[PDB]
RNA sequence: AGAGGGCGUGAAACCGUUAAGAGGUAAACGGGUGGGGUCCGCGCAGUCCGCCCGGAGGAUUCAACCCGGCGGCGGGUCCGGCCGUGUCGGCGGCCCGGCGGAUCUUUCCCGCGCGGGGGACCGUCCCCCGACCGGCGACCGGCCGCCGCCGGGCGCAUUUCCA
RNA sequence: UACCCACCCGACCCGUCUUGAAACACGGACCAAGGAGUCUAACACGUGCGCGAGUCGGGGGCUCGCACGAAAGCCGCCGUG
RNA sequence: CUGGAGCGUCGGGCCCAUACCCGGCCGUCGCCGGCAGUCGAGAGUGGACGGGAGCGGCGGGGGCGGCGCGCGCGCGCGCCCGCCCCCGGAGCCCCGCGGACGCUACGCCGCGACGAGUAGGAGGGCCGCUGCGGUGAGCCUUGAAGCCUAGGGCGCGGGCCCG
């Protein structure tokens, strides 16, 4: 009895530092593409242009998928078809920010928007710095903050998604599950931006804030962070 | 002015109840006032059925 | 009790309940039901249809007693006698069908309504139904009347 | 600077009963203890209904408790009401039943005594069958009351017809403006 | 040296003054006590600037150190002898405080009594 | 039961005594003056009860019988305890435990007889 | 009599003078400090207490152990008895068990078809004993196991008190 | 924390009617004391408790010099409604 | 104020809200919350019990891996056979044999989240006044109510408590 259960036991108890070292692995592992193609995504777009080049002869690269959208004005005299938008892409409070999927739909969202934020493309080190230290997650409808990775999987186990570093395909790559990737993921709350901005009213284009700023919104998310 | 749904009402205190009203704190001094002459009648009237003819 | 009111919680509360712009004056719209055809017509007509107009004829002196006609319903008869002169009979084998003065337990009148058990019987009432003539009829046992 | 209406986030359910009888509240602590555990819905929904008004835990009446329990599959279950049985006058034939009641009216406690059955309550449930296992839940009618007639739309509008509240009613008393189609109109 | 607490832990206060009322000031027929005030125009009311702060919840106290003397005990109104004995086990986080109105030589009968079974008393050296 | 008589007795009770932010329970053997199911003296069927010895020295340790209650002269029954501390509360202990007797008291129990002894000795300098 | 003939108490506005401090933007107010006072804690070291332990001093009887007694607790054999739940048997209370029922007999009795009474029936509630089972805080008796107190034994590398 | 004083920043007098009051709108010298949503009937919904195809309440009766009592108890009343 | 402290177009740098971030603390809502005495952290069962046998195993994917493996099954001991034994004791991070100090079961505890307000509602008021039924071996000529206090405090505060 006594020792046919100690060992039973103790079974159980091993049976898991083989599991989660197994996992652990995995996720080293996996971390492993997840050099290999956050490199060759780079080198093959350079690759390509300068294949182009060569000849007299030219690209256009993929158009972006990925805009993180940092809203930046308040609310309080606001109009209804924005305040509804600003609520679907969860923006309520000022000046937070999402992980939005462009698309026909969304970009066509944010034309309607557009005075009251300031997206861009983000870059991998955006993500990170974003996913990293602003990230909690949504875990029984709770701002829970993402520690430890069994927490995320814990909510998106299912999607092959596991920790910490999985999330981080779904959010360039966009993937199959961006969808449920950003929303366990909890609109960001950002910082003001320290140094400040150029003018909360305008287009970004005749010197202000708003709207679009290709790729240029990463200088705006040192500074938010 | 009635709102939204209840019954009519026609309580008739529109004359002057206030003068005539009949409290009852008799009530029980009186429940004994009468106990005193159905027991006073009977012995009285020693037989004879109590109650009446 | 005085106690358990809100004009407890209503004090330093100045207008008390019944609001500062137009306050709590005496009689706004009237003194009781007034203003029935005008103006506050639109409870009477929406919520109280037909008030407003005769109807019918006169009935004048009248006296419930002359019209006193009580209703009972099949459904249960197999009440009104103690439930032992039912299992009595069911059983018994002579069909003696036990008598029910619906007089007696005090109803000028014997209705249809409901299921009747497969049993005879004699009621004996004043002004029965024509399904309760059927029903006790179908069943079995009898509609003897009653002055 | 959050923008959520702030309406009706709090919610309006009752978590506990309004009242002070000790035995309510006592079967009540008895199922915080099982509802928090076990599996079972079963005794949510019980613990749920303990918790309620009278006015909303109706009572049920015995004949309606049987073509509840005569159905296909019921036989061997118990019968399980958070309220009160009570009996029909119009029913005879009681089939032996095992029931749970709050309370049970005195004369359906002799009629279905009578049958060979069983009567429980609120603790020995717990005991038979703690995860509500080979059960019935039913309530009575809770659009019964005679007030759920005066409920609706109104007396007055298009051919929506509701009760409309009268002191007494007969001949006189609301058939004209609005009801006789020759005394102005009708609804 | 007198009967240590359990525990004595840093006491903060969010703020440590009175909530007069407006114009307690000027007029002497307001008392200082709070009475909230509902003026349509009044500039209190609507939280103005440089006005009297009005007392309002979130600006009460730490739910550990609520409540507690500046030594560490909390009161009990102690108010004769048989109610001392309540605090013999719950000594160490709070004390006695012996009734206003308990007379001279009983007053004297409940600290001795304190002291014995080592309960703090606030007020132990009062009447005499 | 007990937890019935607990629900007549929570509030409203004469022992009961709520003053000053703390509630407070003066009956005799509840240990720590609780309001509370465990350290209630009555309610319940057995209970321990420590109680200073009317001669000055020592402490009593009351235990509820429950041979037969609602009888409450003989309920429920007394022991003197003089001895010298440590055995006084070793007494106590395996008096209530290993007695298998509300090893709930256990601690509390002690506490009391620990308290109990300290406030009988050379009082004060 | 700081209860003096409009006298218990004896507030505020208000005024009476004593002390302190201030004082050209009327006072008065909010936030923040600073100085000073009246008082209040202290300290003529506040070094705060509580365990346990080691060491060195000093002092009573023990604790560990049994044995006599007393009192608890728990265990079960349900052993024996008493208790009550569900079941069965006794048709045994049933008339020595009642009350309810428009159940039934005026085969009965009394009084005038009715009333009262008696007799039959069903539903209910009691005895006998026998069997099963929840054997239930409802005990009570023995046997046990453990604890506590009291009294014996144990004189001291023990077990306490004190510094 | 409170008294005086000192400084630095803030700062219009409350109440009220009011689209808008510090108002060159009205009430308001100061203080004490008094002072304004009450009772009843009728509805209605909401809820609490009793019993439940019933359930009641009186008004009556039977039981008190009441100390408590002008109470409580009980009535084929109990259903004449 | 004047190659300016004027006006165009522009840089850096800095300053500041009750705005955002992090933290602190006090509200409320929710969590089908946990917590009324129990194992267990992307939990991915557990247990009889048999017959047979043993170093077997379950000799499956650059998957990068998720469900099976390298802290043990079997073993150290008693000596190829037995065992693999009892918590009134494993010595305990799991403990299911019994359970907080904590469990006023309308108590307490962790999460998150959120708390501009007139009229109005609603809730909460060991907030306050006077009356009675209970109850507090309440208090009181060893001094009550009121009253008075630049006497210590507590609540966010109604007020409350203390000199
Ligand atoms: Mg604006
Ligand atoms: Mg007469
Ligand atoms: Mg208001
Ligand atoms: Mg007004
Ligand atoms: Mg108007
Ligand atoms: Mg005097
Ligand atoms: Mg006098
Ligand atoms: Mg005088
Ligand atoms: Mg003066
Ligand atoms: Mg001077
Ligand atoms: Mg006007
Ligand atoms: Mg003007
Ligand atoms: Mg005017
Ligand atoms: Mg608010």
């Amino acid at each position: 009895n006594f020792a046919e259960l100690k060992i039973k036991r103790l079974r159980k108890k091993f049976a898991q530092k083989m599991l989660r070292k197994a996992r652990r692995k995995l996720i080293y592992e996996k971390a492993k593409h997840y050099h290999k193609e956050y490199r060759q995504m780079y080198r093959t777009e350079i690759r390509m242009a300068r294949m182009a080049r060569k000849a007299g002869n030219f690209y256009v690269p993929a158009e972006p998928k990925l805009a993180f959208v940092i809203r930046i004005r308040g609310i309080n005299g606001v109009s209804p078809k924005v305040r509804k938008v600003l609520q679907l892409l969860r923006l309520r409070q000022i000046f937070n920010g999402t992980f939005v999927k462009l698309n026909k739909a969304s970009i066509n969202m944010l034309r309607i928007v557009e005075p009251y934020i300031a997206w861009g493309y983000p870059n991998l080190k955006s993500v990170n710095e974003l996913i990293y230290k602003r990230g909690y997650g949504k875990i029984n409808k709770k701002r829970i903050a993402l520690t430890d990775n069994a927490l995320i999987a814990r909510s998106l186990g299912k999607y092959g998604i596991i920790c910490m570093e999985d999330l981080i395909h779904e959010i360039y790559t966009v993937g199959k599950r961006f969808k449920e990737a950003n929303n366990f993921l909890w609109p960001f709350k950002l910082s003001s931006p320290r140094g400040g901005m150029k003018k909360k009213t305008t287009h970004f284009v005749e010197g202000g804030d708003a709207g679009n700023r290709e790729d240029q919104i990463n200088r705006l998310i040192r500074r938010m962070n | 002015a009635p709102s939204r749904n209840g019954m009519i009402l026609k309580p008739h205190f529109h004359k002057d109840w206030q003068r005539r009203v009949a409290t009852w704190f008799n009530q029980p001094a009186r429940k004994i006032r009468r106990r005193k002459a159905r027991q006073a009648k009977a012995r009285r009237i020693a037989p004879r059925p109590a109650s009446g003819p | 009790p005085s106690r358990l009111r809100k004009t407890r919680k209503l004090r330093g509360h100045v207008s008390h309940g019944h609001g500062r712009i137009g306050k709590h004056r005496k009689h706004p719209g009237g003194r009781g039901n007034a203003g029935g055809m005008h103006h506050h017509r639109i409870n009477f007509d929406k919520y109280h249809p037909g008030y407003f107009g005769k109807v019918g004829m006169r009935h004048y002196h009248l006296k419930r007693n002359q019209s006193f006609c009580p209703t009972v319903n099949l459904d249960k008869l197999w009440t009104l006698v103690s439930e032992q002169t039912r299992i009595n009979a069911a059983k018994n084998k002579t069909g003696a069908a036990p008598i029910i003065d619906v007089v007696r337990s005090g109803y000028y009148k014997v209705l249809g309504k409901g299921k009747l058990p497969k049993q005879p019987v004699i009621v004996k009432a004043k002004f029965f139904s024509r399904r309760a003539e059927e029903k006790i009829k179908g069943v079995g046992g009898a509609c003897v009347l009653v002055a | 600077g959050v923008d959520i209406r702030h309406n009706k986030d709090r919610k309006v359910r009752r978590k506990e009963p309004k009242s002070q009888d000790i035995y309510l509240r006592l079967l009540v602590k008895l199922y915080r203890f099982l509802a928090r555990r076990t599996n079972s819905t079963f005794n949510q929904v019980v613990l749920k209904r303990l918790f309620m008004s009278r006015t909303n835990r109706p009572p049920l009446s015995l004949s309606r408790m049987i073509r509840k329990m005569k159905l296909p599959g019921r036989e061997g279950k118990t019968a399980v009401v958070v309220g009160t049985i009570t009996d029909d006058v119009r029913v005879q034939e009681v089939p032996k039943l095992k029931v749970c009641a709050l309370r049970v009216s005195s004369r359906a406690r002799s009629r279905i005594l009578k049958a060979g059955g069983k009567i429980l309550t609120f603790d020995q449930l717990a005991l038979d069958s703690p995860k509500g296992c080979g059960t019935v839940l039913l309530s009575g009618p809770r659009k019964g009351r005679e007030v759920y007639r005066h409920f609706g739309k109104a007396p007055g509008t298009p051919h929506s017809h509701t009760k409309p509240y009268v002191r007494s009613k007969g001949r006189k008393f609301e058939r004209a403006r609005g009801r006789r189609a020759s005394r102005g109109y009708k609804n | 040296a007198a009967l240590r607490p359990l525990v004595k832990p840093k006491i903060v206060k969010k703020r440590t003054k009175k909530f007069i009322r407006h114009q307690s000031d000027r007029y002497v027929k307001i008392k200082r006590n709070w009475r909230k005030p509902r003026g349509i125009d009044n500039r209190v009311r609507r939280r103005f600037k440089g006005q009297i702060l009005m007392p309002n919840i979130g600006y009460g106290s730490n739910k550990k150190t609520k409540h507690m003397l500046p030594s560490g005990f909390r009161k009990f109104l102690v108010h004769n002898v048989k109610e001392l004995e309540v605090l013999l086990m719950c000594n160490k986080s709070y004390c006695a405080e012996i009734a206003h109105n308990v007379s001279s030589k009983n007053r004297k009968a409940i600290v001795e009594r304190a002291a014995q079974l080592a309960i703090r008393v606030t007020n132990p050296n009062a009447r005499l | 039961s007990a937890h019935l008589q607990w629900m007549v007795v929570r509030n409203c009770s004469s022992f009961l005594i709520k003053r000053n932010k703390q509630t407070y329970s003066t009956e005799p053997n509840n240990l720590k003056a609780r309001n509370s199911f465990r350290y209630n003296g009555l309610i319940h069927h057995k209970t321990v009860g420590v109680e200073p010895a009317a001669d000055g020295k020592g402490v009593v340790v009351v235990i509820k019988r429950r041979s037969g209650q609602r009888k409450p002269a003989t309920s429920y029954v007394r022991t003197t305890i003089n001895k010298n501390a440590r055995a006084t509360l070793s007494s106590i202990r395996h008096m209530i435990r290993k007695n298998k007797y509300r090893p709930d008291l256990r601690m509390a129990a002690i506490r009391r007889a620990s308290a109990i002894l300290r406030s009988q000795k050379p009082v004060m300098v």
